């Protein structure tokens, strides 16, 4: 297949970064796109054949090399001033033919490492009002105050991940729109039957995996270093 | 070379049929359709080559125009799971693919027994530090954004309790603010007349 | 791999008139592979200032080249083409016959 | 003008 | 008359090493108009006729970028073919590639070409219908199959019937005074006494354009490749072409023989006989 690593990347403005794109599909032709939220793809650079590349529509501030059939690295320089994007690589057996895309890299570029915070995570117990009216019972998870918007949320019941009856927000909310690097909030729901909820042996946890600073990023502040890490909150069913 | 896709957004009900267009002024020697979910790579659905030819996958039917200057994507009895962005692309004369700008499709459930209601939920560790849950309303109800800047309100999302055939819509609203309560949380939204507010 | 020997033609660009400026041509065609050596001779030694056309081919696949230099014929001056190729030999000399 | 797309044997 | 545009690419390995030679030339009818030579200093497509000199910078940068892509493609191809035929690295080998389009008198598409040779023999060729391939042998069948799964032929047919044909029409008009002239041949007849009861009758055609021409000898009477030698049509070097046809005749009978010349410059064919 096509691979690109990593899934999440985070950099400070003024740094160059190179994104990795590899394939063992035996394809001659390789491509790089950027994509902004709710937008389509824009072509940065392509390469029809090893030892040859050419510019896309949106090439200023990017470079590429194609020294080996298998690899098409993309360097984001002090380019223009919109390097934050989802970047997707693809290949095809020959130029102009059908393309297969990789899983994508999400790159955020911050104005300062001081802007990174992990989420806080809380669980809100189902309203009794809901239980008697609907015989069902919704729990809410709020994960608040995080930057960057690089997170994964999951629900767990008696030590086991659940997918049924779960709904998570597709995008986060900006906690302050006037700020260039505002932190985010995100919610999710888990709905169970009343009889499930009301069993005092049933255990509910909401988990947020957060992608933050690396163990070679420099930390000086008084708060703990906002590393990659998991934050959780929990609840037990209520004896009615 | 240009490929033009239309419409940009299409919102429909589950069980409905739909077509979408990719149009060009020039011939295209081969053409492709993709479907992308957010934060994921586009999945390649089909390639078409012969003018007039028809191809099928699950509920999708694709057609290449005779003169090889357009293509259509058809969905028959669409389901919530057909939601996604749909892209067309064709062989470019400079060794690339030419992409259309895309079509964003939403397929929404048909709610059986709607029961619009606003519930207050209490924290597990801060017992009452609270969110407001607008739930169980029909799929024609939109939730508006916050008229106030320390009121936080989410877009509506569908949740499927797989083993009961029960779909439901919800939105959540929360705040630190002194005068926030669930009675006024969704004031800026057009909300069903018979919406249940527990007293 | 299958080789072909050049065909050689030595002629002038216009009907030669003693004392009138002219061009002297050597045409080689029908040869494979593409590496070839062609000198043009005056009374039997190399003419220096010789040019040639861009390597092309018939369709067909075999190659052709034209070598040319500017010359003014006199009654006495002899002229010829000297060619070498992997199929020859020994180089080949074709003299300039003033009805060829 | 020549072809803007190339392909290997 | 009819017109054509063609491109000729030669790629030669030179292992030892090093770098392979890549030469590309371009023609409209029998007039050359562009070149690229990997061994020249410029490393650019370069003009070879006065009328292509009017094209802008973006034309020349465009053509150069594309010819370099071609060149790296045939670099890989030479490696590949070395493998398909299990040949060593010590040997020099050749790929040739030709493509182009014919228009008729109305300047609408008439025919298209796209074919390769390896070591001077056919390898693979797009057929006259622009839909299928002739692969001459088993290595060429790997290419054919590779090109069929990737719908190479359909993209070439679109080029040849479209873009190829629009470039030729543009060019025919850029260079109206060059390319659209016809030049009727200047004709004459020599008679050399080679042997004593035998004689050479030689029919000349000089200063003609285009290159296409037909020179036949008849006795009485009718056509005879029964002792007629031809020469390849050859460039004069001023943009015109020369040709001769010869017959050996029993001396005293030159009178029975007539030369026949067809060109486009000639309203009707010439018949020439020998004059005492």
């Amino acid at each position: 297949g096509i691979t690109q690593s990593p899934k999440y990347l985070f950099r400070k403005e003024g740094q160059n970064v190179t994104l990795s794109c590899e394939q063992n599909l035996n394809h001659d032709a390789m491509y790089w796109y950027r994509q902004d939220p709710g937008q389509g793809l824009r072509l940065i650079y392509y390469s029809q054949i090893v030892n040859d590349f050419q510019k896309g529509d949106i090439a200023e501030g990017y470079s590429v090399s194609r020294e080996k059939k298998e690899s098409f690295p993309l360097t984001v320089t002090s380019a223009q001033k919109n390097p934050t994007a989802f970047y997707l690589c693809a290949s095809s057996s020959r130029s102009s033919y059908e393309q297969y895309f990789g899983p994508g890299t999400r790159l955020t570029v911050t104005e300062d490492l001081k802007n990174v915070f992990p989420p806080e995570v809380a669980v809100f117990e189902p309203s009794e009002a809901e239980i008697s009216h609907t015989q069902k019972a919704t729990l809410v998870c709020l994960a608040t105050g995080f930057y960057p918007d690089h997170v994964e949320l999951s629900w767990w019941v008696n030590g086991k991940e659940v997918h049924s009856g779960v709904s998570t927000d597709p995008q986060p909310l900006k906690e302050q729109p006037a700020l260039n690097d505002s932190r985010y909030s995100l919610s999710s729901r888990l709905r169970v039957s009343a009889t499930f909820w009301q069993n005092p042996r049933n255990h509910f946890r909401c988990q947020v995996q957060f992608y933050g600073l690396s163990e070679n990023d420099e930390w000086t502040q008084d708060r703990a270093k906002p590393v990659t890490q998991i934050v959780s909150a929990e609840a037990w069913g209520r004896a009615d | 070379q240009l490929l033009e896709q239309s419409p940009q957004f299409l919102s429909i009900q589950e069980g409905e049929n739909l077509t979408v267009y990719c149009n060009s002024s020039s011939v295209f020697s081969s053409l492709q359709w993709y479907r992308q979910e957010p934060g994921e790579g586009p999945v390649l659905l089909v390639t078409v080559v012969t003018g007039g030819e028809v191809k099928k996958l699950k509920r999708l039917t694709f057609q290449f125009g005779d003169a090889r200057k357009d293509s259509s994507l058809h969905i028959t009895a669409a389901q919530p799971g057909d939601t996604g962005l749909y892209l067309c692309a064709g062989a470019g004369s400079q060794g690339n693919l030419i992409f259309g700008k895309g079509t964003k499709l939403s397929v929404k459930p048909n709610i059986q027994n709607p029961d619009p209601a606003v519930y207050q939920l209490r924290d597990s560790k801060s017992s009452d530090k609270s969110v407001c849950l607008f739930t169980d309303f029909d799929s024609q109800t939109n939730v508006s954004q916050s008229k106030d800047s320390d009121v936080y309100i989410t877009d509506k999302t569908v949740l499927d309790m797989r083993s009961m055939d029960f779909k439901s819509n919800s939105a959540v609203a929360w705040s630190n603010k002194s005068d926030f309560a669930c009675a006024n949380a969704f004031n800026n939204s057009i909300i069903p007349e018979d919406t249940f507010f527990p007293s | 791999m299958i080789q072909r020997t050049p065909k050689i033609q030595v002629y002038s660009r216009h009907p030669a008139e003693n004392g009138k400026s002219n061009f002297l041509n050597c045409y080689v065609s029908g040869f494979h592979p593409s590496d070839i050596e062609v000198d043009l001779l005056k009374n039997g030694e190399r003419i220096e200032k010789v040019e040639h056309s861009d390597l092309s081919f018939s369709k067909d696949w075999s190659f052709y080249l034209l070598y040319y230099t500017e010359f003014t014929p006199t009654e006495k001056d002899e002229y010829a083409c000297r060619v070498n190729h992997v199929t020859l030999s020994q180089p080949k000399i074709v003299k300039w016959d003033r009805d060829m | 003008g020549i072809l803007g797309f190339v392909f290997t044997l | 008359g009819s017109h054509s545009m063609r491109y000729f690419f030669t790629s030669v390995s030179r292992p030892g090493r090093g770098e392979p030679r890549f030469i590309a030339v371009g023609y409209v009818d029998d007039t050359q108009f562009v070149r690229f030579d990997s061994d020249a200093a410029s490393q650019r497509m370069e003009p070879r006729a006065p009328w292509i000199e009017q094209e802008g910078p973006e034309y020349w940068d465009g053509e150069t970028r594309k010819v370099k892509a071609h060149s790296q493609t045939h670099r890989v191809d030479l490696g590949t073919l070395r493998g398909y035929y299990n040949q060593s690295e010590a040997g020099s080998h050749t790929v040739q590639r030709m493509y182009g389009c014919d228009v008729g008198s109305d300047w609408r598409f008439l025919r298209g070409y796209h074919q390769y040779a390896y070591d001077g023999k056919d390898y693979i060729a797009l057929k006259e219908d622009l839909r299928s391939w002739t692969a001459a042998d088993m290595a060429a069948q790997t290419t054919k199959h590779k090109w069929e799964a990737a719908h190479v032929a359909e993209q070439l047919r679109a080029y040849l019937e479209g873009t190829c044909v629009e470039w030729l029409r543009r060019y025919l008009e850029n260079g109206k005074e060059t390319l659209q002239r016809t030049d009727a041949p200047k004709t004459h007849m020599t008679h050399h006494a080679v042997s004593d009861h035998e004689a050479t009758l030689r029919c000349w055609a000089l200063s003609f354009y285009p290159a296409e021409i037909t020179l036949t000898w008849q006795r009485d009477g009718e056509d005879q490749t029964q002792d007629t030698e031809l020469v390849e049509t050859r460039p004069a070097g001023d943009g015109t072409f020369q040709k001769w046809a010869a017959v050996v005749v029993p001396s005293g009978q030159e009178q029975r023989y007539t030369c026949h010349v067809q060109h486009e410059g000639l309203p009707k064919p010439l018949t020439l006989r020998w004059e005492p």
